[PDB]
DNA sequence: GCTTTTTTTTTTCACAATCCCGGTGCCGAGGCCGCTCAATTGGTCGTAGACAGCTCTAGCACCGCTTAAACGCACGTACGGATTCCGTACGTGCGTTTAAGCGGTGCTAGAGCTGTCTACGACCAATTGAGCGGCCTCGGCACCGGGATTGTGAAAAAAAAAAGCTGCA
DNA sequence: GCTTTTTTTTTTCACAATCCCGGTGCCGAGGCCGCTCAATTGGTCGTAGACAGCTCTAGCACCGCTTAAACGCACGTACGGAATCCGTACGTGCGTTTAAGCGGTGCTAGAGCTGTCTACGACCAATTGAGCGGCCTCGGCACCGGGATTGTGAAAAAAAAAAGCTGCA
């Protein structure tokens, strides 16, 4: 349900590796069930430490 | 004339990468690692493709995590450059090293 | 081993170090450091005995502070235009 | 007659002194004050994990006493072997 | 006049004294309590083994000791000596019990 | 073996898990074998991380 | 104050890099097809375990006595962390070099399938000795007091590392 | 090259904690007994898996293009880290308060055993339909190019502070 939503808002018909991987490791609960376990071709979630941001904040558009 | 400043591109590769799933080592060298490191325990060993890319899969994904435990380390002692304390506490803090 | 240091006095040698650097800023505490070793001889409580004169010059109105605070800052004398040396 | 078991906020039993000798085993020479709480928290995450399947392995075999057998299985499951209490 | 011994000396001596030895650290009728306080949250009128409430205990105190260990390194790591909670959840975070 | 060597040393005639502990804790393969394994009423190895000694 | 000299802040600039949107290439998802196997049906047979009933462990309550530990506060030391400064380890960018990757061809090791046959392990029943609970004792060891040894810390005294000051190359 | 300070030792002394011995007494390791039930022995019976023989998949070795990615090098910015400095958090030690631990006694839930009896699950042989491998088609998605949005960094203006210095009350 969750990879195949994943899929629908990145404009695909089929799910793929990582569409179960955004599934899973933004469903906190699947995520703990799943925790050590890898998901060949799935990467990783966005995300970037906060410090090594630069701050300055100037927009778009 | 142009140029950015240091920490400006290297973001942009984190932003890139993230996004991305493809494997990040080069194929024919990791392979060729494997076979060297096979060597040592069985001589003439032959590899099913898929279980080189299994093995690369894995390698990446442990890579991957413990570079994110490293970054979390060097954050701790204030500081923006992992180094190899940092590798070594996770790993020490992770049960892999004494 | 060097067995003395024939040298002048602490207050003119941290007032000699501000001068060889027309600098707007002022020299800082490291930068006073370095020059003392170089170009004269001294101790080993050297750096040491930088930090307690600079405590004694700014309690005193002989050395003014530009930036920080206490012996961890950059410096400088109280009048910038001197007869001979700088 | 049946004598109630009244929830007193027993983990502030949980000593400072208490926590203290434990990071002394653990080596820690200096200790921040926050962390006697903080460490309340975890200790109490912990009990409650253990005792939680050790409770479960308690019901599954229809008892109404937690034995140091269903501790033990709590403990193994969690990753955290116990030698010295049997099996 | 009168003896005292400068702060640290006296941690390092405690340090030693229960590294040298094997006792449980948390006294026992407290934790005795705790654990039944805890027990209830899940089922009501529940009896233990003495041996089970034993076997927790020894768990626990292993467990946090353990975690005192890792608390202090990463203490360390950032150049100090005194543990503080940001150091337990860090620990707590590369062993992957946390989020 | 290694138990019974940390019971002489202890100036002990019987193994207690101290004793056990100890044999483990400072033999690199049982230490690995039993990693993530608490020896019940076994404490630690005496380590003191080098900073936190007195500079003397 | 005014002016000098920073410091900060927006503006404004130009501008790379990314994203987005429209057309082209080809491989693998998805379904159809024979067909073998593994799930189903309907039957028999044997014991696993639900249940009740009884034994008696051991978990729970309660007491009051001692004293060990927890608690709270006085006191100041040495720790944490902010600020500030310096030197170079790193990140960016460019041009040159390298070898990955791709597509194709050619060879055969060895994965894996099949059928055969028998050595081996399940099952049984009868036999009997290892290992069980129960029990008894006596030496190891936990706990104590006393004295010896060790390490810590404050203040004193001696040794050797520097201060400014003396005339002057 | 001279006092007169530091700072850098080494010393000496008091004090508290820890170590180590023998004395003491208690209780659990250790070993013996007597009986039981789980291992053993000797037997049959069926099939799991080693083994030989064959098929053909896919692992390997090679090759030569085409480039994307690795490399080496020039250059400087922003980081890591050393050092100061200041305020108080946290360690130490003391007097007072609290309740853990202890040893014991009394009561009873409920752990855990036994015996009975039957529902349910293994095991079977006959039945058949769901899911297997294999193979073909076409639609989704990956490329690609060439146009639009988005942030970044420089430079400038401005603002605004701050810095250095003074008049004048
Ligand atoms: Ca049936
Ligand atoms: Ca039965
Ligand atoms: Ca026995
Ligand atoms: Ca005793
Ligand atoms: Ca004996
Ligand atoms: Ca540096
Ligand atoms: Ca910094
Ligand atoms: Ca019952
Ligand atoms: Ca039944
Ligand atoms: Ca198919
Ligand atoms: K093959």
């Amino acid at each position: 349900e969750l990879a195949g939503n994943a899929a629908r808002d990145n404009k695909k018909t089929r799910i793929i590796p990582r569409h179960l991987q955004l599934a899973i490791r933004n469903d906190e609960e699947l995520n703990k069930l799943l925790g050590r376990v890898t998901i060949a071709q799935g990467g990783v979630l966005p995300n970037i430490q906060a410090v090594l941001l630069p701050k300055k904040t100037e927009s778009h558009h | 004339p142009h140029r950015y400043r240091p920490g400006t591109v290297a973001l942009r590769e984190i932003r890139r990468y993230q996004k991305s799933t493809e494997l990040l080592i080069r194929k024919l060298p990791f392979q060729r690692l494997v076979r060297e490191i096979a060597q040592d325990f069985k001589t003439d060993l032959r590899f099913q493709s898929s279980a080189v890319m299994a093995l690369q899969e894995a390698c990446e994904a442990y890579l991957v995590g413990l570079f994110e435990d490293t970054n979390l380390c060097a954050i701790h002692a204030k500081r923006v450059t992992i180094m190899p304390k940092d590798i070594q506490l996770a790993r020490r803090i992770r049960g892999e090293r004494a | 081993s060097r067995r003395s240091a024939s040298h002048p006095t602490y207050s003119e040698m941290i007032a000699a170090a501000i001068r060889a650097e027309k600098s707007r800023g002022g020299s800082s505490r490291q930068s006073i450091q370095k020059y003392i070793k170089s170009h004269y001889k001294v101790g080993h409580n050297a750096d040491l005995q930088i930090k307690l004169s600079i405590r004694r010059l700014l309690a005193a109105g002989v050395l003014k502070q530009t930036k920080g605070v206490g012996a961890s800052g950059s410096f400088r004398l109280a009048k910038s235009d001197k007869a001979k040396r700088s | 007659k049946r004598h109630r078991k009244v929830l007193r906020d027993n983990i502030q039993g949980i000593t400072k002194p208490a926590i203290r000798r434990l990071a002394r085993r653990g080596g820690v020479k200096r200790i921040s004050g926050l962390i006697y709480e903080e460490t309340r928290g975890v200790l109490k995450v912990f009990l409650e994990n253990v005792i939680r399947d050790a409770v479960t392995y308690t019901e599954h075999a229809k008892r109404k006493t937690v034995t140091a057998m269903d501790v033990v299985y709590a403990l193994k499951r969690q990753g955290r072997t116990l030698y010295g209490f049997g099996g």
